[PDB]
């Protein structure tokens, strides 16, 4: 579970994510596409896969805004992500394994951009991303 | 992934014993039902996912032929599958799906052999499908 | 989630597991040790790792009995597995990744021993094992 | 796992730039905190997991030397690590832990290089640590 200390760490981070949604989102996606090329298959409409690319920037902002919003619903995460869980598990059909891969890339995006990123903060973020991945995988079968 | 000599002999013997197209069709039905998201690129099936359904039978014929080519020369599988791997990326297949099919194939082998599918045999089969998944994922860029 | 149809499938299976706890448990563990040798490191006291081995049989029975009991607490799974979750996450420190590996082996044990194991039943069991793995990983950090 | 020529050159350059023992010690502290179960075989640390703690500094010296041996000949890493791999199984290390250390190492590289740790660099580092994890897991039987 997320302790009271973890929740405060996550809420503070949500504020920074919201402020830098487009740039951090584009960076995280660019990393996902480079380390795990099979993830590019879900974005066949794209004209490019660099962080510099406009389509990458737009999707990145949406993803980060959704992640920032979730940091304000830590007590009711299941109900809050229900709609996104339905979209991914019933319409998009993104293999659930990709949620964990993306989490590991997001952590690196944070490390590159944050002034400080100590192990304690890293732990709180990883636990949060793990819950989000679990909830987004809840409506596949 | 590397198969030992006795493991190569085990897989060659299995291919001589089982009905190629039929066991592959059963493995496909099982992957479509147990892991629903694998049906993403199969809308042409029209919801007909049974082993005996025409569409599944047709795809099983394609997959079993490729498996035979792998088994005929287990030491050069990656080299022999480079073009097939690139083709899968073009089609848009998620490489994780390859691992899921390996799991359903092992269940079908278990149902066929029952008690003779002991831990050693199971390990040999597991390694073979890991080699195949790896070969199919190698030409993704 | 587990539907009403899934729950009945799981409850019926729990009865069969209870009746064959030692044999099925020993088989599942033997498969885990063979396919994934690193799992043997948690059982350094063992004099052998075959299904035939007495220590393997004893641990197998315990694991299967705990799994059978869980099938009767489908509505309250989190609270029911809390004690085991604590033991694994605070004292044993078994890498959580191993829970999924074990699940895939258990499915094969069932396929080898059950008279019939259709894709629908397989799906219900896999969903159950996925929840159990999630709950057993809840107290690691 | 295979590194391309430019990837080999990237990793060689990084090893010339970073403080070997210190960045490894930081990566160790991060793995012990973010993934607590990795401390299983480290009871001798007495709860002292900081990068500057004597016990962590001593283990970091061992790990960095081995990493150097891998980097000196990236094409024969598996051959060169056979004995070290067998030794890890004897010690009782779970092979999954190797992948977790790779993840914390990449976060430390991100903190060191910041903006210059672009997607291409990140991919090169990811592949290197995958090669290392694979080499260390190869002699497990
Ligand atoms: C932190 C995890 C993730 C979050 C919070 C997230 C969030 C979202 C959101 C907010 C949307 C748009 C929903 C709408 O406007 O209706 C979406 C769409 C989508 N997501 Fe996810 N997603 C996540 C991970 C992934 C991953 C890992 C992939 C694929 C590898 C993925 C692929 C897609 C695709 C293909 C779309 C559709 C985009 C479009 O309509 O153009 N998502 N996701
Ligand atoms: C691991 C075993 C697999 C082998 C050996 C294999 C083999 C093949 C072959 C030989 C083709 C024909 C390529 C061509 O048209 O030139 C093909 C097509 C395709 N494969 Fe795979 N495949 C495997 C697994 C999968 C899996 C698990 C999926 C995804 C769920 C998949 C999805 C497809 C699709 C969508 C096509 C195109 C079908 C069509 O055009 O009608 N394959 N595969
Ligand atoms: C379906 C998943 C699992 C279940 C239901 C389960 C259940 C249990 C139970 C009931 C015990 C004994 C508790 C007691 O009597 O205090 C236990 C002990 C243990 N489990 Fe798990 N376990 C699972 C998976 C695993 C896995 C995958 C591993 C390791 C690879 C593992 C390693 C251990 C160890 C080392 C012990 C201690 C045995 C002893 O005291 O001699 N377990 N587990
Ligand atoms: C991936 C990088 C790694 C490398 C290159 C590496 C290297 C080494 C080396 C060179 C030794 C000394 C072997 C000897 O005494 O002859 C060692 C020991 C050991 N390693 Fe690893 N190792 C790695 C990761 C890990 C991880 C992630 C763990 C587990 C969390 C681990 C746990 C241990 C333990 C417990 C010992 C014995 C320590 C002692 O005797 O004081 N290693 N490792």
């Amino acid at each position: 579970v997320l302790s009271s200390q973890n929740k405060k760490a996550i809420e503070e981070l949500g504020n920074l994510i919201k402020a830098n949604a487009e740039a951090w989102g584009a960076d995280a996606l660019a990393r996902l596409f480079e380390l795990h090329p099979q993830t590019k298959t879900y974005f066949s409409k794209f004209s490019g896969f660099e962080a510099c690319n406009e389509q990458v920037k737009k999707h990145g902002k949406r993803v980060m805004n959704a992640l920032a919003d979730a940091t304000h619903h830590l007590d009711n995460l299941h109900l809050h992500l229900e709609d996104l869980a339905r979209k991914h598990g019933e319409n998009l059909l993104v293999d659930p394994h990709n949620f964990h891969l993306f989490a590991d890339c997001i952590v690196v995006t944070l490390a590159v951009n944050l002034q400080a990123f100590t192990p304690v903060t890293h732990c709180a973020v990883d636990k949060f991303l793990e819950l989000v991945a679990y909830e987004l995988s809840s409506c596949y079968r | 992934v590397k198969l030992s000599e006795d493991q190569e002999h085990y897989i060659k013997g299995v291919w001589k014993d089982v009905d190629h197209k039929q066991i592959t069709a059963k493995a496909l039905e099982r992957v479509f039902v147990v892991y629903p998201w694998t049906t993403r690129l199969f809308s042409k099936l029209q919801g007909l996912f049974s082993a005996n359904d025409i569409g599944v039978q047709q795809h099983a014929d394609k997959v079993q032929r490729a498996l035979g080519e792998a088994i005929d020369d287990l030491k050069k599988v990656e080299i022999n599958f480079q073009n097939l791997s690139g083709k899968h990326q073009e089609i848009g297949v998620d490489t994780q799906n390859f691992k899921l099919l390996g799991q359903t194939f092992m269940v079908e082998l278990a149902l066929h052999y029952k008690k003779t599918f002991r831990p050693k045999e199971h390990a040999a089969a597991y390694k073979f499908f890991r080699l195949v998944a790896e070969a199919l994922s190698s030409n993704y860029h």
